[PDB]
């Protein structure tokens, strides 16, 4: 009944937030004052638990062992080894002193199986190893009022029911119901995604649990101000803790390249069997028994398995994820690397990966003029304007009328990336000063400040009075600010270019529509002002008073306005434009508010300039939006309280019919319907996440992003992609390696599948026309697990052979892997030539000895006989066993050799798929070693002391080395042809047959 | 999911008829000129060899020795009695001798009476065709005394003690070099030691030498070995129905009921040997007349 | 005779060209 929980865990939560003080205290029973007795602490501690998430699942060491040892490829080759020691049980009852090449074949391939899992696993421990050494959390204590006395104890042996107090600095530790703030502006953002520190008021405010002020979350953490509670929820019964365990609880799906891995398997599978079974009827319509049928049968479906293939696609996978490692781009899984690649569709989160979740000055008003402060996280952006007189009274202003300063430690750390105790505007004011008007720590005592006066509720006002700096004698300056509509009116001077000037309403309203100007962009403004106060109508010593406000509130000098909000980070705007170019559907998933969504969708690049929605239509044209068609919106946002009373059947429609959509105050498991709702329509989506809101859509995804900092532990284990560096550029970088490596993929595996025909053909007509071995076994895994290991693999170093970041994503039921167009190149055409290649040198090597290779023909009978030791060649010679064995066993070695020779061209031809050899060039250094390892080590194999005696590959006359070049030469010049071909006519036949 | 039967497109096996038409014709053309080109290159290598020598003589450099009843397993195993139990070794040996009948050695034009006595080697100038088709030098079935074919006694071999007559492996060009002065194993057992190879038989241990009573060998003239008047051969080719020298050995007192082994080392400088092929230079044959 | 090849100087100019050809592939990887 499993499937039932995760729905529970899927549906929106609810509470019982909505009681009288008196109300819940009877629902728990605890004191309001004095929380409860020690004792009953006890009694809720060992009843439910402590107060800790309940550890995720362990999978144990071996059990990744035995994963990577099944797999799927590893299974096709499994059962190739099965059918191996199948044949040669029926080869043993059956034939006088049997041959041990099936048991060497099969032993080999499980070996093959063993050695890519440990490898396999070797490289997914080491990512899960550094990733254990990026995770370590310290526990952090909660501040309890037990007894009606104050102590701090471990946030698991905190109980349901018991008041906590949360200073100003420290996280919430459990979910609280408030019931006396103080200014308390906790940071819901991993768990709602609200962006702007929202307040803690003890008063019920919003039906929702998450919008309402009178309730504190798990992983919140305490901005400002002081508040206490009672424990509502707790462990695993929390919020965030809940949505936890539903990441837990979620699929994580078929990734699209295992399923390409796996269509691949299945047209090895239909060519193996295909060929087996056409063979077997041919075998028994010549002359063969049953016997020997289903020997064949079952050698012909396993040499047509691509055994070497296994560790070239895994190390050819580990090359481009070791690449992402090295820019702080680490995968989990193995074939995640490839993911991003047939991605068509990247639903994002707002807060925290879009932006950078830090409240920052973002445009100021000076002289009647906007000007726009750099956003930028690493200082990278333009420079604003500050030559003006007026920029240091705002910089005065902003520097010396605020609270605190940043910490302790907080020296060597940049300005924007340092701690700061207070609340979220005033560090920004803080940052702007300590980037653009040198330092505050010498500017604030410099002027030594007498009476500050905070803020009030009634009459809402925030100024200080401070002495005069250095000789100008004004004696004093009052600052204040606050809200824009507030401070204008308790002003009667204006500066402007330096001087002063009366509050004229003509530049009154001036500053009027600026303020709506940067409220409408998405920005929190405040005004700021100050005021000199003659020295001599009121004293130049001790002067003044806070019971009856004697500084004059009104007639203050107005200098400018400070807006400010999270900015995006660096490098998204332009990561969104490159993932729109390469035809990315770019999908905005946040919890915020929509006011500051839509911004920053229109900031970032998700919303283009021209695009208006259903509202800004009907605002264009004074009309009620129930009025405009929804065709003739290309945008829209759509709003998380509309989205919980909309059904399956709609979803489809917002997503089909609109372009660039943003979804605002969507909770966690709203998330995973979207989700889920992109996925109905048979794309690949991509979720980029940081928040705990965000891992039930970072699990579900076909792959999950995480920020390597900004991103929360549950969020960050859930996903499939952790970004080291939280540099959004990474998406960009993902999706070209996906790519890149799924074209390499495809060169590949042709390369390692061309060289099955000149492989099995040698033993297909040693059975058709009863002619000597022209290839041994041996040979045959000196080639596929030995010369062309490295060629396959440096054909994964290969660059794009166009503009890779332009081309549409993969369509996963059109553009496969493995199609009928690689097995026609391979199997078809460039195979046969490198068969014909070898039996060339065949013929060469017998007949020159002097078998003919017209005398062969139904030579074998008495060829491998071991009694008949006066064999006549094509001169009347008479031939022992052994004479005619080692002229066999060095015919197979050059058979060997001569694949490595066709296998020369193979691997240029298949360097480039529509390209040129020339136009690409073989610029691939690994590629070029790669055919001088291949030629020496294949040269080894053969002169070596000893090879005749060991692997019975006696050594070549060198005439024989240039039995294969005419024909290497010819698989490249038709090739190449081929190509010139697809390149001047991009049509139909040469485009729809032979490109693979 | 095997549907692939048809479809709307007219589709057969998976695509169209056209598609076919097309298809086919291109891998005819293609596969076509694939077997022309390798043709043409088999060819060209064709006319790289020569009609009278291998190119490649090294593979055969220790001659080999073979019999006339080529077992299963090297072993002769039969009943004195029972005429078909060794049936298939005389039939054996029929049809290897059925060519050194004097009734097929009959052509003057083609054959050429040694001698008697065995001679120097007889080289006939060059291998080149600028002469005529060269001679060969007859062999008759009499000069293996008491193991001769069909003249008197048909024996078959066995009326008890059998006979196993041993054949040097014909190689082009080859001239067989006896030994000389270093001998620590050419025993006496003929006085004939220029024009004439040496082979004896024995047993392989303590074993098979003592259960091997007696053996005598039957040559030209009485030599155990090969006459150097019938080397070197000039190929199929120059010397068609060519007849090398035979020489058999008879084992008279023999254990029966017992299976015992015997090694016939060909002696000689031009003689190699080899432990991995048993055939190159020696020989050997596990006998055993159960009775 | 023609019934021996010299099967040495092969051989030995055999590990001669593998190994030059694969110090000079280890030069081009390892190029600097
Ligand atoms: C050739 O065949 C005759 C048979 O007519 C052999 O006669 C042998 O005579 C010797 C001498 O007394 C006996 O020791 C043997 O037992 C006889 N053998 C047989 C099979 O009867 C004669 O040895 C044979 N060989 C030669 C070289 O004459
Ligand atoms: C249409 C034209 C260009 C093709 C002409 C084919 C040429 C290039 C082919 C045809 C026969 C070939 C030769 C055939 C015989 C030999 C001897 C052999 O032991 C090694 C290969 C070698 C040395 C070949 C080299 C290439 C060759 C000369
Ligand atoms: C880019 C292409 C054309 C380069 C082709 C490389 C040619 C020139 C090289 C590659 C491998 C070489 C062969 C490697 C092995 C042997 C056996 C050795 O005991 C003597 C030299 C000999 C017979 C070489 C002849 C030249 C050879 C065939
Ligand atoms: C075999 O017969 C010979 C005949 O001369 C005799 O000398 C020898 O001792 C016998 N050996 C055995 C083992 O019977
Ligand atoms: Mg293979
Ligand atoms: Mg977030
Ligand atoms: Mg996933």
């Amino acid at each position: 009944k499993e499937r039932d929980m995760d729905e529970l865990k899927k549906e929106v939560s609810m509470d019982d937030h909505k009681l009288s003080l008196d109300e819940l205290h009877r629902k728990y029973g605890t004191d309001l004052s004095r929380g409860l007795t020690p004792a009953r602490a006890a009694e809720i501690l060992a009843r439910d638990g402590p107060n800790a998430l309940t550890p995720p699942p362990t999978t144990p060491e071996w059990v990744k062992f035995c994963r990577q040892l099944f797999g799927g490829f590893s299974m096709l080759l499994w059962i190739g080894a099965i059918l191996c020691f199948l044949a040669y049980g029926i080869q043993a009852a059956t034939e006088e002193e049997p041959q041990n090449d099936n048991l060497y074949l099969g032993v080999v391939l499980s070996a093959v199986v063993i050695i890519t899992g440990c490898f396999s696993y070797y490289q997914e421990a080491k990512s899960s190893k550094i990733m254990e050494s990026f995770k370590n959390m310290v526990p952090q204590q909660a501040l309890v009022i037990r007894n009606g006395e104050k102590m701090s104890i471990n946030a698991e042996e905190v109980v349901v029911g018991d008041l906590v107090e949360v200073k100003g600095g420290d996280r919430i530790p459990a979910d609280l119901r408030i019931i006396s703030a103080n200014g308390c502006k906790v940071d819901n953002s991993s768990l709602t995604g609200e962006s702007e520190p929202q307040t803690r008021s003890p008063d019920f405010t919003n039906e929702n649990p998450l919008e309402t002020r009178n309730i504190a979350f798990f992983s919140t953490n305490c901005v400002e101000g002081t508040a206490r509670g009672i424990v509502v929820y707790t462990g695993d019964r929390t919020v965030m803790g809940r949505i936890a365990t539903l990441a837990s609880g979620l699929e994580g799906g078929q990734t699209p390249i295992a399923a390409e891995i796996e269509h691949f398997i299945h047209i090895i599978t239909g060519v193996a069997v295909f060929l087996g079974v056409s063979f077997f009827i041919l075998s028994l319509i010549l002359e063969y028994t049953w016997l020997e049928a289903v020997i064949f049968l079952i050698g012909i479906i396993v040499a047509n398995v691509p055994e070497g293939l296994l560790a070239t696609v895994t190390v050819c996978l580990t090359l481009t994820a070791k690449r992402m490692a090295r820019k702080n781009c680490l995968v989990k899984n193995l074939e995640a690397v490839e993911t991003l690649g047939s991605t068509s569709t990247i639903c994002s989160d707002k807060t925290g990966t879009l932006t950078q979740n830090r409240m920052t000055v973002a445009h100021m008003w000076s002289d009647n003029q906007i000007h726009e402060a750099d956003t930028t996280e690493n200082q990278s952006g333009v420079s604003f304007d500050k030559t003006s007189a007026t920029w240091l009274a705002l910089s005065r202003i902003a520097g010396l009328c605020n609270r605190a300063v940043f910490q302790a430690n907080q020296e060597n750390l940049p300005i924007l990336k340092r701690a700061v105790a207070g609340d979220a505007s005033e560090s920004a004011l803080l940052k702007c000063i300590e980037l653009c008007c040198g330092s505050v720590k010498e500017m604030r005592e410099r002027y030594t400040k007498i009476v500050e006066i905070p803020f009030n509720s009634t009459n809402k006002y925030q100024l200080s009075i401070h002495k005069n700096p250095n000789t100008a004698e004004p004696r004093h300056l009052l600052v204040m600010k606050g809200a824009p509509e507030r401070i204008l009116d308790r002003c009667s001077s204006i500066l402007i270019h330096g001087k002063e000037q009366p509050l004229d309403e003509e530049l009154k309203d001036a500053f009027q529509n600026a303020y709506l100007e940067l409220g409408g962009l998405g920005e929190r403004v405040l005004g700021f002002c100050h005021l000199f106060l003659p020295d001599e109508q009121f004293p130049e010593g001790f002067q003044f008073d806070t019971d009856d406000v004697n500084f004059p509130l009104d007639n203050l000098c107005f200098v400018g306005l400070i807006s400010m909000i999270d900015p995006p980070r660096a490098a998204v705007p332009d990561a969104v434009g490159k993932c729109r170019s390469a035809g990315i559907k770019v999908i905005m998933v946040t919890g915020d508010h929509p006011i500051t969504a839509k911004a920053i969708a229109k900031g970032v690049g998700i919303i283009s300039e021209g695009n208006e929605t259903v509202e800004d239509i009907a605002a264009r044209l004074n009309i009620p939006v129930s009025q405009v068609n929804p065709r003739d919106a290309k945008a829209c946002v759509v709003h998380g309280s509309d989205l919980k009373d909309m059904t399956s059947e709609q979803l489809d429609d917002i997503l089909k019919y609109h372009t660039e959509i943003v979804f605002a105050r969507t909770s966690p498991q709203q998330k995973l319907i979207i989700v889920e709702g992109c996925q109905r329509q048979g794309a690949i989506v991509a979720v980029t996440g940081d928040g705990v809101n965000d891992s039930p859509a970072s699990k579900k995804a076909d792959i999950g992003v995480a920020m390597g900092i900004a991103g929360s532990d549950v969020s960050k284990q859930a996903a499939d992609m952790i970004l080291l560096d939280d540099n959004f550029a990474s998406i960009v970088t993902g999706v070209e390696e996906g790519r890149l490596i799924f074209d390499n993929l495809k060169k590949s595996i042709a390369y390692t599948l061309t060289s099955n025909i000149p492989e099995i053909t040698p033993f297909l007509i040693f059975i058709i026309a009863n002619i000597p071995l022209p290839l041994g076994t041996v040979t045959i895994l000196c080639i596929d697990l030995g010369t062309d290991m490295v060629p396959a693999i440096s054909l994964a170093y290969e660059q794009a052979e166009s503009d890779i970041m332009k081309r549409q994503p993969r369509n996963p039921k059109t553009d496969k892997l493995v199609n009928e167009q690689l097995i026609s190149m391979a199997y078809g055409q460039i195979g046969m030539i490198q068969a014909l290649g070898g039996f060339f040198t065949y013929f060469v090597i017998l007949a020159e000895n002097g078998f003919l290779p017209i005398h062969l023909l139904g030579l074998r009978v008495n060829w491998d006989d071991r009694w008949i030791n006066d064999v006549e060649d094509s001169y009347g010679q008479q031939w022992t066993y052994e004479q005619r064995k080692i002229v066999e066993f060095t015919c197979h070695t050059p058979f060997f050799v001569t694949i490595v020779v066709v296998q020369w061209a193979d691997l240029v031809i298949c360097k480039t798929r529509r390209n040129s050899v020339f136009q690409q060039g073989m610029k691939n250094k690994i590629l070029i070693f790669g055919l001088f390892e291949e030629t020496a080590l294949a040269a080894f194999l053969s002169y070596c002391p000893g090879m005749g005696v060991a692997l019975r590959m006696y050594p070549l006359k060198p005439t024989w080395w240039f039995c294969a070049f005419p024909y290497s030469l010819l698989i490249f010049v038709y090739d190449e042809v081929r190509k010139l071909i697809i390149r001047r006519r991009p049509g139909g036949w040469v485009e729809k047959e032979t490109y693979y | 999911k095997k549907f692939i039967w048809n479809s709307e497109k007219k589709e057969f096996l998976g695509r169209t008829g056209g598609s076919w038409f097309k298809i086919l014709l291109f891998y005819v053309i293609f596969y076509g000129c694939l077997a022309g080109i390798f043709i043409g290159t088999i060819q060209v290598m064709l006319l790289t060899i020569s009609e009278f020598k291998p190119t490649y003589q090294d593979r055969v450099a220790p001659p080999g020795l073979t019999q006339i009843p080529q077992s299963q397993k090297t072993e002769i195993s039969f009943r004195p009695n029972d005429p078909q139990s060794y049936e298939s070794y005389v039939v054996s040996i029929v049809r290897f001798l059925e060519k050194y009948k004097d009734l097929a050695q009959k052509d003057d034009m083609i054959f050429e009476d040694c001698g008697n006595v065995p001679s120097e080697l007889k080289e006939r100038g060059e291998y080149n065709n600028e002469r005529g088709e060269r001679k060969v030098c007859r062999f008759r079935l009499e000069w293996l005394g008491n193991c001769s074919g069909l003249n008197d006694e048909t024996y078959g071999y066995k009326d008890g003690k059998p006979c196993v007559i041993i054949k040097l492996n014909r190689v082009l060009g080859f001239k067989p070099k006896p030994p000389k002065n270093e001998s620590l194993e050419t025993y006496p057992v003929m006085k004939y030691n220029p024009y004439v190879l040496p082979v004896h038989c024995t047993g392989k241990r303590d074993e098979d030498k003592e259960k091997v009573g007696t053996m005598e060998y039957f040559g030209l003239g009485g030599y155990p070995g090969f006459p150097l008047q019938y080397y070197p051969y000039y190929g199929k080719l120059l010397q068609p129905k060519y007849l090398q020298p035979l020489m058999a050995v008879q084992f008279t007192n023999l254990t029966m009921d017992t299976e015992i082994r015997i090694e016939c080392k060909a002696y000689g400088e031009n003689i190699g040997y080899s432990e991995k092929d048993r055939f190159q230079g020696r020989f050997d044959v596990k006998i055993e007349v159960k009775s | 005779d023609p019934f021996y090849y010299d099967y040495e100087t092969v051989r030995n100019g055999g590990l001669i060209f593998a190994a030059l050809a694969f110090i000079v592939g280890l030069i081009i990887i390892l190029s600097k």
